């Protein structure tokens, strides 16, 4: 799902997430049997990152931690 | 003797029909044909439309069966394919337009503005474009319906609204077998007929009241229409061809979150509006 | 045409407008215009528009008659030729159809099967057999 | 000599078809012969095809019967007729193909693997008569619909999806009765029209929510 | 010129065709739409009504589609 | 030509019938208008009945909508 949403947001190689933040994402934001509601949140991540990128572009790649989830 | 005259009258209508064919048909339908070959559904999709086109054309001129398929062909030709509005523009200009139409609504405004950020970041790329669905839940007093025009003016898009909810006719959502007397493609498709873009603004007013049970279930039909990826290949009962509904930007209106079927509820991008404050109330009263 | 070939020696624009306006080939509403127009120059001009549209209709109606008459012969000739070609094949098909089918039924009628059902089909079969064109009931009788 | 009479009559009727039946008769001699050559036509399906073939030669003059008859014949021309896809020989390759499309789903993956292993070991035609049928039950969030495309791509069998999301009157999913306009917007056979293989993988929107009318 | 020429031809052919059968048919409809020109509706539905009447101005008398097309 | 001759004979029989049966059918519609006259329905109901018989006469018979229209 993450590669697909990253490709759909066109900002490939600019945002990355750790394996610990995802645990919190599912355990605190979406509680459904499937993962259809998870793709909408994972694309919201890229959509909000694109808002920051458009006004100000950074260099390299950005790593998202469990404490940086509320911003995006 | 009466049969003779009737036959003389017939050729009279024929001569007239042939004259009309030289106008509405022939080169006119040839130009529309080549034009659709330019901006119509892909050829592998247009195949059904061609199927009906061949028979309706092969059918004797003026044949009702020819018109029975002629309406299908005209609906395919009129409905937009691979043609869209101008793409991402400056966010600074559109944010003022979105702010002046409605005070507050920070979440919806953020959603609308950030929808353009990805459109700008995917400039010139080769990735699938999918306009997210939108649902607004809140009391009826909240101006959710005016968003259909507010967002459209925000991105200069064309907008249409369909009064769904409180309906019991699946055939309304997915039209119906063209074989039945007359023909009516699903409402959605009727709404998008006049909007000549593949990414219109569609407002599903109060779909919460959607009533199912008896009769073909309108709601169950909207499952194929609102599938996030299968809408790229969408075959309703009328338009046999797989419609490309991916680019269409959807907005749905609801009043609560307890009267929606589960497949619909766990497929929407949920946006909630709990209600304006009294300071916001006095501000909007003063300004608008 | 008698009223036109008698005053051709006068070149008065008003007189020519009168000649081209009295022959009212249109509704009486237009005739009110010519009846009350203080512009002889425009008189012939507006009559020109009416007669020109009427002239379009003149040729148009003649063409319609020409199209209908030519189509009449083509439809008649086509009807005679096309009917014969089909009636020929349909005659063969009818024999290869119920005519062969009933034969198969006769083959199993060795048990003395009641032919009352056949006679009813024959009523349908004599009528459709004679009709070597169309007769969709023949197909339903065939399945019967 | 009588056989040559039969051939002469057949070529006469074919000639009339070709000369008059636009897109029906000349399309007959041009492509319908090859149609049986490519897809094939059951003799029972063909004998009636030939019986009605000489009956719709009324084009140019015009005949709705000829068109609706021709629509039926054209539908018969393309629907697969005992023509199967190249059967899979390496089920292990299919295993990786299916593992690169989804994660987990060890039950359905093994179910499909068993269904393919039995077919590869069918000695004597006694299993092909019973087509394996799978119904998938669970929450809508699980990826059931795309599983049809995944399985079909792994089988190398062309895929088609059928809209069972809403079906009210009868014949809305099955082929509509013939004799009418002759226009069918999709059907169970339609999927067969989409896939030129007699053995494709076909998935439906759902079964719990389908037929719901009074007439049918 | 072209528009008036096609309107007049449609009117005369409707007149003759409905004099031979069912005078108060598509001639009634063409008179009614000539009225709706003078009492014109929104432009969005004006063209829709014109297209709708044009397609049913070419079919045969008593068509099953015409049964509801005339009443609409 | 024999098919044409039997068509001649059948339309002979049709002549015999429409003399008695057909005229009764016309007399049926004439008596229907006599019914709409004798009852003395108000002007609006008169016009509705006239329009309804107008839409019925334009179309043919043997259709499902025709039964409902006839009874109503
Ligand atoms: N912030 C706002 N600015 C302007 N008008 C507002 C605002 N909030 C609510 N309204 C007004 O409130 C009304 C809500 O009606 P409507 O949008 O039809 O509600 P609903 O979407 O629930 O059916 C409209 O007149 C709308 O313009
Ligand atoms: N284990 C999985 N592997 C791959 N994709 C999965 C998995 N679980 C869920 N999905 C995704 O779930 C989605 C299901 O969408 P779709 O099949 O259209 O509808 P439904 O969820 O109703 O079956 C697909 O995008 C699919 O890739």
């Amino acid at each position: 799902l993450w590669p697909k949403q990253v490709r759909e947001s066109g900002m490939e190689g600019r945002i990355e997430v750790t394996d610990a933040a995802i645990l919190r994402v599912i355990s605190e934001y979406t509680r459904e049997a499937g993962v259809r509601g998870l793709e909408r949140e994972l694309g919201k991540i890229a959509r909000k990152g694109a808002k920051f990128w458009l006004e100000g572009a950074w260099e390299g790649l950005r790593t998202i931690d469990a404490s940086d989830i509320p911003t995006y | 003797d009466t049969n003779q005259r009737e036959y003389y009258l017939r050729e009279q209508m024929k001569a007239i029909q042939k004259e009309l064919g030289g106008e509405d048909g022939l080169s006119d339908l040839e130009a529309l044909r080549k034009k659709i070959e330019e901006v119509g559904m892909p050829e592998a999709v247009k195949t059904k439309a061609l199927k009906e086109l061949d028979r309706l054309e092969r059918m004797q001129q003026g044949s009702p069966e020819a018109t029975v398929a002629r309406t299908y062909l005209d609906w395919l030709t009129e409905v937009p394919w691979s043609k869209a509005d101008p793409e991402v523009l400056d966010i600074n200009h559109t944010r003022q337009v979105l702010d002046e139409d409605h005070y507050g609504l920070k979440d919806v405004k953020e959603r609308i503005l950030e929808y353009l950020a990805v459109r700008q970041l995917t400039q010139g790329l080769d990735v699938r474009n999918k306009a997210p669905i939108l649902v607004l839940v809140g009391p009826p007093g909240v101006g959710k319906t005016s968003l259909g025009r507010s967002i459209a003016r925000s991105m200069n898009r064309k907008f249409h609204r369909i009064s769904l909810g409180g309906v019991r006719d699946e055939a309304e959502i997915r039209g119906h077998r063209r074989t039945y007397i007359g023909a009516m493609p699903g409402k959605l498709i009727h709404a998008m007929k006049q909007v000549g873009v593949i990414n219109p603004v569609i407002l599903l007013d109060e779909i919460d009241k959607m009533s199912s049970d008896w009769r073909g279930d309108p709601a169950s039909a909207m499952l194929e229409v609102l599938d996030p990826e299968q809408n790229n290949t969408f075959t309703d009962h009328y338009l046999d061809v797989p419609y490309d509904l991916s680019k269409v930007f959807f907005i749905t209106t609801a009043n609560t979150l307890q009267t929606i079927p589960r497949p619909l509820l766990d497929r929407m991008e949920v946006i909630e509006i709990p209600g304006y404050t009294n300071m916001e109330k006095q501000a909007i009263a003063r300004q608008y | 045409r008698y009223q036109l070939e008698a005053v051709k020696g006068t070149s008065d624009p008003a007189m020519l407008a009168d000649t081209i306006a009295y022959h009212a080939t249109w509704t009486v509403a237009e005739k009110q215009e010519i009846l009350e127009l203080t512009d002889l120059e425009a008189r012939l001009k507006k009559v020109l528009g009416l007669l020109s549209r009427d002239l379009e209709r003149f040729e148009l109606d003649k063409r319609v008659a020409q199209r209908v008459k030519e189509q009449m012969d083509t439809n008649q000739r086509e009807y005679y030729l096309r009917e014969q070609m089909k009636a020929i094949q349909k005659e063969l098909g009818g024999e290869d159809g119920l005519s062969d089918l009933e034969a198969l039924r006769k083959k199993i009628e060795e048990v003395g099967m009641p032919e009352a059902v056949k006679t009813k089909a024959l009523k349908e079969l004599d009528r459709l057999e004679r009709m070597q064109q169309g007769s969709p009931e023949a197909t339903v009788a065939r399945t019967y």
